[PDB]
């Protein structure tokens, strides 16, 4: 929740065969929890040796192509699958449906540690950029740069050092390389007040969500209502439905050192706003905070406006 | 008393269905079994059906088709911060999809009629007013009926996951992790699926289609959901969990959450005379839809001002952002920008969508190759703002039109200051 | 000749009237039983009464084979099957009358074909 | 000790999609501007040539069923009528740290697995497995049906470090056999590069281009797609090809499966050739499965009797087990 | 021993899309800069000419349906008014390795299938099939309806070795027949080349160019496409033609059918022209089926009578079985 000292920009990042579905009720862009977990894994790989911290992300989505098809005059979509290898016999028995997507994302990470205190500026960015090219960001591999016009522009932009007009010039210089993207930010307060708006009959949050992202057509007693923005439903963290357990208690855990919980997704609201329409870039960083007393394990973006 | 005065017809439904498949010796044996277990022994059949399969409210079978683990149906209630919505508060319409080990569908369909207006569907766990006299037998039959009716919410007890069941790691602030194993919210998924079905096609859906098409007009909360994908569970044989019925063949469909430009690519203003020579064009398909939306309800009223304070400037901001996004998308994947046949106006007015430096540049190439400012861009933006909104000679009688004009002038000045730094 | 083959020959061909030439009825009315004379009768009625006289065992099997093969060669008009599967290629095409051709419908073997046949009906 | 109930290995050596473009054989070196091969739609009409049933083939019924032919609209990818060769380009990154499990339930079994894998790496280095991967990078197996009938298939693979070509190569894919693995000096240098990448240092990065002189406007074959619901209307489409940005491409797992056909130690045959490395090695083209649990030569029992009971297998089967760990899986 | 549950052959004779351009005769040697035959879109007005089924055969209903015409907008392809010959160009590559399946279930079946095909090949090679394919190349049958009424067809068959044309053939397609497969002194080199390509020795890729002198500004017939004509407006597209990058063309499988129209061994009549090598050899024009499976002369009977039961057919029918293996598909289930 701490404001960072620096916004280390990860560049144009083509990632292929991602997870499109990412939630039991959405199918579009992958979850932002994947991005916060990706930054925490990158921290566990490079930041302990670099003596820094890495907390937030800026999810911009320069381009996005799903592996879908619109089957033969229908208003829906279906998912392109992949043929799996055979069983002990030649059955092709099980076909579980999971989607894929190719997205060119570019993250901006909030640094906390000894960035300029004990280390240089370009070398830390070079190390983290050549470290993030040997891992996967959403369920699919991070494709490297082999095409022409070799960028490598890991801008390790300092934020708290400099005058105010120079700082605003640095923000509007970093926003120049976010040129065709679209930042994703949570709008929990917007969903709350939109729930209080239509609380006349029954104020269910899952009904205010499922009647806002659509196009609600309603004539004159002949129009559609004015689109307030690019509102999407996103997974906004998990919610436990079973108490805490011991490490070696629950059968077939991923590891027997950390406790287990049986959880369930929470569906929040999100917007794809242009990066020019934010004051500072550090306003749109995704952090995941947890309250282990109750069951809420929520990722969100504080200071989103 | 919903055990003999009310459950008699429910028990005799089975003894009437056992008369349809009537045989000489096997039919008499089936009728004898139905008479032994349906005259007073309904508690024993209810105990067998309760022992047969488990009751799930969120089952983790749908995440891997060959994953045999624990699927607990606990309450997902999360009363915390006011920004989260999930399966935590259903209350009504919380259909418990019992799909653990369903080999006989008549297990859960034994006492599904005495709860609609009776006190036995809630007395099927504790406080047995008719729990001892419903069977009408001794303590053995009533005890078997009670132990079977408790098994509709009796979990396995020992928690268990699988190696194919999506166990992730959540990091705490300065502590050890918590491993989270999400399960598939079957009751919530079928609640939202019933919402989508009864909003997409049905009875009031077709009537609302008629109220949209013809002269008859009834505006209400009917909508069309675009771009929703289909994810099928089970495939050819959907027996993962129940509620995958005959037209619900794993057919859980997913709400659209795609990116802002999650469609394909398209443009019409390339480096040419018909594309870039047009010094004031200002067009796009998505920007055209946004302009039609912003120009449809293009008034400034007094009772509509409480929403038109933001719904009018929001459209102009979206139009400016769409123009900036089109200008950024045009000059990124088209390196051709130089002298050529039909590229005269693509050097002065094309200061925004202009290419990089050339191969035969001169010494003072900061004016004849790429001027360091959007010199023709500001007048073009002013003309586009004047043409997109038909301002009249009485459009400043109050501050409603003049405020939009001042906002358009400020947005044009901001876009000019942004585009001035483009050539550097 | 088999027995369900005669049932499918009864089931699949078009219902025609006055299709029996003089030699066929001349052989048939003396060949079949003394019950019904088949003059200007539809194919379904003749085939149903001959299959019934084959069921309630009065006439032999070789006579029924000859007369059902005679009803096979006397008719050249077939009903359209609405669903034709490509077996090795594992596909299912569906008849579209305005194209007079079998347009593609779905990937599927014989079980999917029988499912579609049970749903939509086996003929056009 | 018992087997870990959650065992999984990340995929090493994952390739990108293999995008296809087209141009002449003379300008194969100035080929960064070659136009892509788009997929197009074309309608095909056919009679019944299937092996129809042994009962419903009556004389008049076949002539009645032949009068109505079956129609469809397939997708095709053809070279343009001036271009002569097909260029297939992808980027393969070899991650490294092969035997490290992504998820391991037991800790002692994890330590024993790491000790067994380090024992294998110390005893015999990765030169054999990296040579068998350098063969599939060298002879262009990754163009599956675009290879047969071409008169000149040659690959240009360059290892890049930080955005610049650090070491380049050139092979002749028709001269190198698809059947037998026989070495060469440049193949051993490339195998040393791949084996140094497969050690736990970090990813090594190759750009793999393959030019096949397939013909002057012929048909090229990118990978198809599973849809599993073609639609309920008139206008379905039987064959649909794969495209990324209107360029016909080969799937990434298709390229991975072409890179993984290295094992020739399966017991049932000795002249078929290598199959892909898979637990219970099952060719999807043939439709059967070698290395079944009837014999004791699958991956699962091999791993169990190698790391638990310390019963070290034959050197071919140890090569197979470590190639299966390089491939990755979920157990 | 039974047939395999999967057994599939690739096609060993691959043509491209035969794309057509236009020009003037006697300048057809310097004919690599000819303009393409573009597919224009004209408007037709048809009238009722189908058979009435004595329900609308009334004096007033026919007069009421005559006055309501059938307006359509069809594609059309024509030569320009200054061009009087049609040049149709494609490339055919002969792969070879004919009887080797691409995906076979059983090994004991495919080994003896390879044994029977090898016994055929070393007993009597692909020279008969290559002679008939070289006749369907020299006699320009791949111009399907662009050949009827043409004044003079002329085919040029190169042999593109490595970009360089190694060998050239020039045939007068109307001098040699379309029915009788007689041998020529020049055609035997092309038949030897296709036999060497099918037998495995070498890579054979030919460039076939056919000039058909139609007439000044006449009509050419490219391949036609499928339309899902659900509902039509005032004038709606009722016929569209094939076009690869704004240039008319014949489909690759329609100029492949006219290459394997070699079957003249069918039992009905060998004097009514050759037909296409197909299992239950059929022609949708004639609407019948030569090689009926009630007879023992189809492909799917002679195949498993030759491989399984080892009853070797007549010498003229082994050519048909091997030619159907060259065509391809999945056999056996």
């Amino acid at each position: 929740v701490t404001d960072p000292e620096a916004l280390l920009l990860l560049p144009r990042l083509s990632i292929q065969n991602a997870n499109a579905i990412s939630s039991p009720l959405t199918w579009g862009f992958p979850s932002p929890g994947a991005f916060t977990g990706f930054v925490h894994a990158l921290q566990r790989r490079v930041g302990i040796s670099l003596d820094i911290e890495l907390d937030g992300v800026g999810i911009v989505c320069h381009r996005f192509e799903a592996q879908i098809s619109q089957p033969a005059g229908k208003r829906t979509k279906v998912f392109n699958l992949t043929r799996n290898p055979l069983n002990r016999d030649g059955s092709t028995a099980a076909i579980v449906e999971e989607g894929r997507a190719h997205l060119e994302v570019s993250l901006l990470l909030g640094v906390h540690g000894d960035g300029l205190d004990d280390h240089p500026a370009q070398e830390i960015a070079r190390q983290v950029q050549e470290q993030a090219g040997a891992m996967r960001l959403a369920g699919g591999s991070i494709l490297p740069w082999c095409n022409e016009r070799f960028p490598a522009p890991n801008a390790e932009l300092l934020m708290l050092g400099g005058s105010d007009e120079q700082r605003r010039k640095n923000q509007r210089r970093l926003t120049r390389r976010l040129l065709p993207g679209f930042a994703l930010v949570s709008r929990e307060a917007l969903l709350q007040q939109h729930l209080e708006t239509l609380r006349t009959t029954l104020p269910e949050a899952t009904t205010l969500d499922a009647l806002l992202d659509l196009c609600r057509i309603n004539f004159e007693p002949w129009q559609v209502r004015d689109k307030p923005g690019w509102l999407v439903p996103i997974p906004a963290g998990y919610n436990a439905l079973s108490p805490l357990y011991l490490p070696g208690e629950v059968r077939n855990a991923r590891d027997r050192e950390t406790p287990l919980r049986f959880v369930e997704n929470l569906f929040g609201l999100g917007e794809w706003l242009s990066p020019h329409r934010v004051a500072a870039l550090s306003d749109l960083l995704w952090y995941h905070h947890a309250e282990p007393d109750k069951g809420l394990y929520r990722w969100s973006t504080p200071r989103f406006v | 008393q919903e055990l003999r005065q009310f459950i008699e017809s429910f028990i005799q439904e089975r003894l009437q269905g056992k008369l349809d498949k009537l045989h000489p010796d096997e039919d008499d044996k089936r009728q004898t079994l139905l008479a032994t277990h349906r005259r007073e022994a309904w508690l024993a059949d209810a105990a067998r059906r309760v022992g047969q399969l488990q009751l799930v409210t969120h089952t983790l079978k749908p995440i891997h088709p060959d994953a045999r683990g624990s699927n607990l149906h606990s309450l997902p209630q999360a009363p915390g911060q006011p920004g989260l919505a999930g399966s935590h508060e259903l209350g009504d319409r919380l259909v418990s999809d019992v799909v653990g080990n369903a080999a006989a569908l008549d297990v859960f369909k034994f006492l599904s009629l005495q709860y609609q207006g009776k006190n036995l569907l809630n007395w099927l766990t504790e406080d047995s007013a008719e729990a001892v006299q419903a069977l009408s037998d001794n303590a053995e039959q009533a005890r078997e009926w009670r132990q079977a009716f408790i098994g509709i919410t009796a979990v396995k007890g020992a928690p268990a996951s699988h190696s194919l069941a999506k166990q992730l790691y959540f990091p705490l602030p300065g502590s050890g992790y918590h491993l989270l194993a999400p399960l598939f919210p079957t009751s919530l998924v079928h609640h939202v699926h019933a919402l989508l079905r009864e909003a997409r096609f049905g009875d009031a859906a077709k009537a609302a289609r008629e109220a949209r098409s013809r002269q008859e007009s009834w505006p209400h909360g009917f909508s069309e959901y675009p771009n929703l994908a289909i994810q099928k569970f089970g495939g050819t044989k959907p027996q993962n969990i129940s509620q995958l019925n005959s037209e619900r063949y794993g057919e859980n469909w997913l709400l659209p959450s795609l990116p802002p430009h999650w469609q394909r690519q398209d443009q019409r203003a390339p480096i040419r005379h018909s594309s870039v020579f047009e010094h004031d064009f200002g067009r796009s398909p998505e920007v055209s839809r946004l302009t039609r939306t912003l120009q449809r309800l293009l008034a400034k009223t007094r009772h509509n001002n409480f929403t038109i304070r933001r719904y009018r400037a929001q459209l102009v901001g979206q139009i400016c952002d769409e123009a900036l996004q089109y200008a950024a998308r045009l000059r990124e994947l088209e390196p051709g920008w130089s002298a050529t046949p039909g590229c005269q106006l693509h050097d002065a007015e094309q200061l925004w969508l202009d290419p990089l430096r050339a191969q035969t540049d001169e010494t003072f190439l900061q004016r004849r190759l790429r001027g360091d400012w959007p010199a023709e861009v500001g007048n073009r933006f002013a003309n586009w703002l004047n043409r997109a909104v038909s301002s009249d000679s009485q459009i400043l009688g109050s501050p409603e039109a003049a405020q939009w004009s001042q906002e358009l002038s400020k947005e044009l000045t901001m876009f000019k200051e942004i585009l001035e730094d483009e050539r550097d | 000749m088999k027995k369900i083959e005669m049932i499918e020959i009864s089931q699949n061909r078009q219902n025609l009237t006055a299709f029996l030439h003089i030699s066929e009825i001349k052989a048939i009315n003396a060949k079949l039983a003394d019950g019904v004379d088949v003059d200007k009768k539809s194919f379904d009625e003749i085939c149903s009464i001959v299959l019934e006289q084959y069921q309630a065992k009065q006439i032999s099997n070789k006579q029924a084979s000859e007369i059902f093969e005679t009803l096979a060669k006397a008719n050249k008009s077939f009903k359209i099957e609405k669903f034709r599967c490509s077996h090795g290629y594992n596909e299912i095409y569906k008849y579209s009358p305005d194209h007079e051709a079998y347009l593609f419908y779905c990937k599927g073997g014989q079980g999917q074909l029988n499912k579609l046949i049970a749903e939509n009906g086996r003929f056009m | 000790l018992s087997t870990a109930s959650v065992l999984a290995f990340e995929r090493k050596l994952d390739p990108s999609d293999a995008l296809m473009s087209a141009g002449a054989w003379a300008q194969r070196d100035a080929s960064q501007e070659w136009p892509a091969v788009t997929v197009r739609e074309k309608s095909v009409r056919g009679t019944i040539s299937n092996r129809l049933k042994t009962k419903d083939r009556d004389p008049a019924k076949l002539d009645a069923s032949i009068q109505s032919p079956n129609l469809q609209t397939v997708d095709v990818a053809n070279l343009p009528s001036d271009a002569d060769t097909l260029k297939v380009r992808f980027t393969l990154r070899v991650l490294g740290g092969a035997g490290t499990p992504s998820a391991c339930n037991d800790a002692a079994y994890r330590d024993k697995l790491l000790q067994t894998v380090a024992t294998y790496v110390n005893e015999q280095g990765f030169a054999e497995l990296a040579r068998r991967y350098a063969h599939n990078l060298a002879n262009a197996r990754f163009l599956w049906r675009n290879r047969v009938g071409a008169e000149a298939v040659e690959v240009r693979i360059n290892h890049i470090r930080q955005g610049e070509v650090a070491r380049t190569w050139r092979f002749d894919a028709l001269a190198i056999g698809l059947r037998d693995f026989k070495a060469d000096a440049e193949l051993d240098a490339l195998a040393e590069l791949i084996a140094s990448g497969l050690s736990g240092s970090g990813h090594v990065l190759l750009e793999v281009v393959a030019f096949a002189r397939i013909g002057d406007g012929q048909e090229v074959f990118p990978s198809q797609e599973l849809i599993l619901d073609k639609g309920d209307k008139k206008g379905q489409k039987s064959k649909t090809l794969y495209s990324v940005r209107d360029a016909a491409a080969i799937h990434s797992q298709k390229i991975g499966n072409a890179l993984r056909t290295i094992d020739t130690w399966y017991p049932d045959e000795d002249g078929l050739g290598p199959i892909a490395v898979e637990p219970y090695g099952s060719v999807t083209s043939q439709g059967k499965a070698y290395r079944q649990p009837k014999q004791k030569l699958d991956f699962y029992t091999l791993l169990d009797n190698w790391v638990l009971r310390d019963e070290a297998p034959a050197v071919e089967q140890q090569h197979y087990v470590i190639a299966n760990l390089i491939r990755g899986g979920v157990f």
